[PDB]
């Protein structure tokens, strides 16, 4: 599953639900520290909307489970990760991934 | 992969503008080290841009100027075309002629 | 180092005697002077009348009553008698070995420094 | 397994692409090898800068130390930006250690940022997590957050037992830090980035302590020493700014904790001669005589009742006729006198047995004396005045009399304080007598003055009777880009401070151990006593004045040096102006200068002719042209970083040499050392500290876990190492172990006590602390256990030691007898073998890389390919490494802008910054450290690599691999490609 952490406190009245779209600030590194992903240099928040599934679950359920203006982090296994079958090019496929999250702009 | 294309327009115009004004200063410290290094990524990237039409007219018109001014005139700086260069310098101004 | 102690002075009445001894275990050296403090519950410790081997007693303004005072350098013990007591005599007592004599110091910050405190006693007049 | 090369790199790019033909087969098979990984191979991405800012307060207890030992300090936070310039504002409070702790900027453990808290001699708090030796340990409190706006930080330390305890906002903070090192002193430090906003509190009429201090615990504000006054620095630095602009400053000096302990020497003990009972009882009369008339002049009377508020001297008679109790105080104050004289080497006795008739006295009118009257004639000493030797002696007998007074309070508890608490016994003066103010030395000074100047009216007979050298020596040198080989050339440097500069010109292979002008290589001068060194100091025209300025000279097309002063030319003994003559260019020169301890200095170069001074006079219009005048930029330099770090051993080293024999039978593959001039001249020994170039790292989970078995080869997870310690090499002061990557210390007489420790104890609601990890440095056994376990012994010690990666238990063993000395570590955590050596004899250890029954070899862990193979192999990228005590590091172009002043007596000093600053770091996968990019100028090697490795980006990216290109993305960032883009140095 995914472990749940909070770094700042948050609204936590509204929480997201199914069908709403949500853009977050995220960065995310491996087990060891080796950063992959970071919304920052994006310069652009990533975008998603609950229900299609098109990021990996363990992601959609700590993004579900949190409220707006509230920054955490999560803990992903391999199991909700890709597992096995990951990117040959960016991290290696069994690893479980930190991401220090900041949800805003709720719709 | 998705940059921001004007964005990037903008970044390589101005270090573009930057970079003629300092090789047109006749400076012991060329950026990288040689007038190759200073130049020719600077070169390479302008003309990538320009082939993949990002580059607006105000733009072409401004890299006509810190081409030659003179030559490229509406009705001071100098001309790329008109201090010594090196012979990569010169290959990558040949493809912008072209 | 110089360890010293008061023992004494317990509870009575207006006018009730109250013994309190006061021996300081030490190096025998620097033990010419020594004198008694008195701090009443949250004022200032001022100075009781003081006593410096030789039997030479110094008084204050702090003596207005029974303070009587009697050393002894063979056994290196200080008595004083509190025999009239006063509301305003209700106070924790100190005693103080030093070797200054005679509350003088022909040398200065450093052996005035060169002082010896004690744990002292608290002493209540009814 | 054969290190790092670029025809590799070459050969994989050619593998990728050929005749205009992308293998995307190949491509992919090459991407899945190795990128994943992210190892073996550089990582770069961009950063921000740390700061840290103490509140000059150096507290630490030790043996008869004058501190108290219980402090207590406050901190307001009031404007955070969070997630300022797309990253994470850095703001951490807590204690640092004067020893140890040397921040800089950039260069922090692992990749870059470093901070209190990233290393062992630093303890900070941050808003939810714990920080120590690099490691991140969240905390448990009643509000979990990070440091927020108007936000409350309590920050608390105990010596007599080593606690470090925080609270947040009231609440106290359930994890404390214990069982540190207690060597040194401890002073408050916050460190922090762009963008921040704090306070400093610690009580008194500075600031006020929002909340109440813990009982028992003392506001730091009464810790500032009384010469001293309380003012914000950072911790060090080696570069400061000034109305001329850049002004280098050299080596800090500072204090230990042995200087708080008075050290006296007794004098009672000391025999004296007769003179006691003659001349010494003449000087005690003049002590009366001195004493009566400063109660003359306070106006106190001759009244036999002594009674201090009725002025009233009690013997009330002229001559001072005090008795046994008075009388013998007066004598043996004067006795202790003439013991503490001749205690500090001086003579007592007499030598005119004459003078004392020569004194007539002071005769003085009858005002002097009333009430019974006393009027003792000041014995008259104009006779003979004090020379300076007796000044110092009268300031030693002050200094001797307050440590031993000193030393009575401090076996009596006292501790000093600002101020002045009876009660508390606390007082100003309890610090040592060269730590006092000029008041209090002459309150102890006035009365010895007058007794040795009684000595002399009389005429007595008294008369007077490595790394170190790094962290003192500082050295600045440019980027080396610009050596000069030709033409004339003009520099100045403005010595700010008359101490010892040595300002010249080097060249390029200048070494930062080396002092300048001790070699050919440099050719400076050095105006502290004024003579230019090279190959020795020899007389060269005049040393300067405090504010001077040196105008340093260089012809090459004349092969001459000249050194000019204010605009005047420095003039050698033989009668050359120039400082040397016939110098060959080589391989060029640069300007060079090195600032003592305690020491600033300017350094002008010719980037700016109107601010050149004195050119016209003597620069110009003798073909100098001022050096890099063309430059735009401002010419990049490099500072003689005084940090220990590990490097591979030199094969030219003069004393030390590696033989590294392998492959024998019946023994595995080893690597010698041995002592190349041992039992011959000029054979120096000094402790030598060794290492692997390359770690082993432990399992990401500790999820327990004749003949060998096959299956228990394949199932164990131990690894063994052997050392062979030779006969002649002393058993003790000798270790082996494993070393984090980050340890490094440059011990002259290091012991295993000296290591690094702290154990981090994390309390639970209840109070129960639970977790109690301990972050140490190093794991080695000890050469006490080693001598322990063994004249020499003829058969060569050996040293074993088994690593489980799979539990995290450490197992060590000596002769085939396992040590005690065994550790625990935690997971996701890498160690490099090390052995720590006093050489004693031309052989002395050879490290052995070797397996045992059931026991796979190091290499399998060492290197992945080999992971399964039970023969133990020494590939050539395994090296050993010596500790290197200086390196040269570049100084950064820009440094932050930190603002700190004192708001008021409420708010106290507010420090607050907001100029953001960005760099790319260059990280070391194995080396577990970081580097600036910038730096890789003078770094060919490590260059070339990087730049294959971007050509092999190229290669497997070429014709359109878009996979491959997203799966770079993550490599190499947006950010980072548009800072190298604007990136010009």
């Amino acid at each position: 599953g995914v472990e749940i952490e909070t770094i700042s406190p948050g609204d936590g009245r509204t929480f997201p639900k199914k069908g709403q779209t949500c853009v977050v600030h995220y960065t995310g590194m491996l087990q060891n520290g080796k950063k992959f992903d970071s919304s920052r240099d994006r310069n652009k928040p990533f975008k998603f909307r609950i229900g299609k599934q098109e990021v990996i679950k363990g992601f959609e359920e700590g993004a579900a489970q949190m409220s707006l203006g509230q920054r955490a982090k999560l803990t992903c296994t391999p199991d909700v990760a890709y597992g096995a079958t990951g990117h040959p090019g960016v991290i290696p496929p069994n690893a479980t991934l930190i991401f220090d999250v900041e949800l805003l702009n709720l719709e | 992969p998705a940059i921001p294309l004007e964005a990037l327009r903008d970044k390589a115009l101005r270090m573009l503008g930057e970079a003629v004004r300092d090789g047109g200063q006749h400076a012991r410290d060329p950026v990288g080290g040689s007038v190759e290094f200073q130049f020719v990524p600077v070169l390479k990237l302008v003309s990538t841009l320009l082939v993949m039409g990002i580059f607006g007219d105000e733009d072409v018109k401004q890299i006509l100027k810190m081409i030659e001014p003179e030559v490229f005139t509406e009705e001071l700086e100098e001309g790329l075309l008109q201090m010594k260069l090196p012979e990569s310098v010169k290959l990558q101004m040949c493809n912008l002629l072209e | 180092q110089v360890q010293l102690q008061e023992s004494g002075g317990g509870l009575m009445q207006a006018g009730g005697s109250l013994r309190l001894s006061c021996t300081a275990s030490g190096s025998i050296f620097s033990i010419n002077s020594m004198g008694w403090y008195r701090q009443a519950p949250g004022k200032q410790r001022e100075l009781v009348a003081t006593i410096t081997s030789g039997n030479s007693i110094n008084y204050a303004d702090s003596v207005k009553g029974r303070f009587t005072i009697s050393r002894d350098n063979a056994k290196n013990t200080v008595y004083l008698q509190m025999n009239s007591l006063k509301p305003e005599d209700t106070a924790v007592y100190y005693c103080n070995a030093d070797r200054v004599p005679n509350g003088y110091n022909p040398w200065g910050t450093p052996n005035d420094e060169y002082d010896y405190w004690g744990q002292g006693t608290q002493v209540t007049v009814s | 397994k054969h290190g790092r090369n670029h025809k590799v790199l070459d050969v994989l790019c050619s593998l990728c692409v050929c005749n205009g033909v992308a293998v995307r087969s190949n491509q992919d098979l090459i991407t899945e090898n190795l990128l994943p990984g992210r190892e073996l191979l550089l990582q770069t991405n961009l950063i921000n800068y740390v700061t840290s800012i103490r509140p000059n307060i150096f507290v630490g207890r030790a043996e008869g130390s004058t501190q108290y030992g219980k402090w207590y300090f406050e901190v307001m936070v009031d404007e955070v930006v969070p997630f300022l310039t797309a990253q994470a504002t850095h703001l951490r409070v807590g204690w640092a250690l004067t020893e140890g702790y040397s921040p800089y900027p950039g260069g922090g453990e692992g990749w870059g940022g470093n901070g209190v808290g990233d290393d062992l001699y630093s303890y900070g708090f941050d808003g939810l997590h714990l920080w120590t030796g690099h490691v991140a340990r969240p905390v448990t409190s009643p509000g979990q957050h990070l440091l927020a706006p108007e936000d409350v930080v309590s920050c608390c330390l105990d010596l007599s037992v080593p606690s470090i305890s925080f609270r947040i906002n009231g609440c106290p903070v359930q994890g404390v830090f214990e069982a540190f090192n207690l060597d040194g002193l401890f002073f408050p430090v916050v460190s922090f980035s762009a963008g921040v906003k704090v306070r400093f509190l610690l009580g008194g009429r500075h600031g006020e302590f929002k909340f109440l201090p813990p009982p028992g615990y003392a506001p730091c504000h009464e810790a500032v020493l009384p010469r001293e006054r309380l003012r914000l620095e950072p911790i060090k630095e080696y570069r400061r700014e000034g109305p001329r602009g850049p002004h280098l400053v050299g080596p800090s000096r500072c204090l230990s904790h042995t200087d708080f302990v008075p050290c006296p020497v007794d004098t009672v003990q000391i025999v004296l001669p007769p003179h006691l009972e003659r001349i010494r009882e003449k000087l005690a009369e003049n002590i009366h005589e001195l004493w009566a008339l400063t109660r003359i002049e306070q106006g106190w009377t001759y009244g036999p009742v002594r009674d201090d508020n009725k002025r009233l001297h009690p013997c009330l008679v002229n001559f001072h006729s005090l008795p046994e109790p008075e009388r013998n105080y007066n004598l043996q104050m004067s006795g202790e006198t003439l013991k503490t004289l001749l205690a500090l080497g001086c003579h007592v006795g007499m030598a005119d047995e004459k003078a004392e008739d020569n004194l007539k006295k002071t005769k003085l009118p009858k005002t002097y004396m009333m009430s019974n009257g006393y009027k003792p004639a000041p014995l008259d000493l104009s006779h003979v005045r004090l020379t300076p030797a007796q000044t110092t002696l009268v300031d030693r007998l002050a200094e001797n009399g307050h440590n031993v007074w000193a030393r009575d309070r401090v076996a009596q508890g006292w501790s000093y304080s600002a101020v002045q608490d009876i009660p508390a016994r606390r007082n100003p003066r309890l610090v040592p007598y060269r730590l006092l103010d000029e008041a209090t030395k002459r309150s102890n000074r006035d009365s010895l003055c007058q007794a040795v100047r009684t000595l002399l009216g009389y005429g007595y007979n008294i008369e007077p009777p490595n790394q170190s050298r790094w962290d003192r020596v500082r050295i600045f040198r440019a980027e080396k880009s610009y050596t000069v080989q030709s033409g004339r050339w003009y520099f100045e440097f403005e010595a700010v401070t008359t101490g010892e500069m040595r300002v010249g010109w080097a060249r390029p292979e200048l070494r930062p151990d080396v002092e300048l002008g001790a070699d050919e290589l440099a050719y400076v001068f050095n105006g502290h006593r004024g003579q230019r060194w090279h190959l020795g100091s020899e007389p060269f025209g005049r040393p300067w004045q405090s504010g001077d300025v040196v105008g340093c000279m260089i012809d090459l097309t004349e092969n001459t040096i000249i050194f000019t002063l204010n605009g005047e030319v420095l003039m050698s003994d033989s009668g050359s102006e120039t400082a040397f003559r016939e110098i060959e260019i080589g391989d060029g020169f640069l300007p060079v200068c090195s600032l003592g301890p305690g020491q600033v200095g300017h350094l002008n170069l010719g980037q700016d002719v109107s601010s050149l001074r004195f050119f016209a006079i003597c620069g110009l219009q003798e073909g100098f042209e001022p050096f890099a005048i063309n430059m735009q930029r401002p010419v990049t330099t490099w500072f003689s970083k005084s940090l220990p770090q590990f490097e591979p051993v030199p094969p030219e080293h003069p004393h030390y040499e590696v033989a590294r024999m392998d492959g024998t039978v019946d023994t595995p593959p080893c690597l010698r050392l041995a002592h190349r001039t041992w039992g011959s001249q000029n054979s120096l020994v000094e402790m030598l500290f060794l290492r692997l170039s390359l770690p082993v790292q432990f399992h990401q989970h500790f999820r327990c876990t004749n003949r060998d078995d096959p299956e228990i080869i394949l199932n164990t997870t131990t690894y063994y190492y052997s050392v062979r310690v030779f006969a002649g090499q002393e058993p003790s002061c000798v270790w082996v172990g494993w070393v984090t990557p980050d340890y490094h210390q440059h011990d002259m007489n290091f012991d295993l006590s000296k290591v690094r420790a702290v154990t981090v104890t994390m309390g639970d609601e209840q109070g129960n602390v639970h977790s109690s990890l301990k972050c140490s440095n190093c794991y080695m056994v000890w050469g006490g256990d080693f001598v322990s376990p063994g004249r020499i012994s003829h058969t060569d010690l050996v040293i074993g030691c088994l690593v489980d990666l799979a539990t995290g238990l450490m197992t060590f063993t000596a002769n085939g007898k396992e040590s005690n000395t065994f550790f625990q570590v935690e997971p996701n955590t890498k160690l490099f073998p090390a052995v720590f050596v006093l050489p004693t004899h031309q052989n002395v250890i050879q490290f052995e890389l070797g397996k045992q029954k059931n026991i796979m070899p190091l290499s399998a862990a060492m290197f992945l390919s080999e992971r399964k193979n039970p023969a133990p192999q020494c590939p050539p990228r395994l090296e050993v490494q010596m500790l290197m005590p200086v390196s040269w590091s570049r100084m950064p172009n820009h440094f932050l802008q930190v603002e700190t002043r004192r708001a008021g007596e409420r708010l106290g000093w507010a420090v607050q910054c907001q100029d953001p600053l960005t760099m790319m770091a260059l990280h070391i996968p194995e080396e577990n450290r970081c580097m600036d990019i910038l730096e890789l100028s003078e770094r060919l090697d490590l260059q070339r690599f990087h730049s294959h490795t971007l050509r092999l980006y190229r290669a497997v990216c070429a014709l359109g691999n878009n996979r491959v290109a997203h799966a770079l993305c993550s490599h190499v960032d947006q950010a980072q490609l548009l800072h190298a883009l604007e990136d010009a140095h």
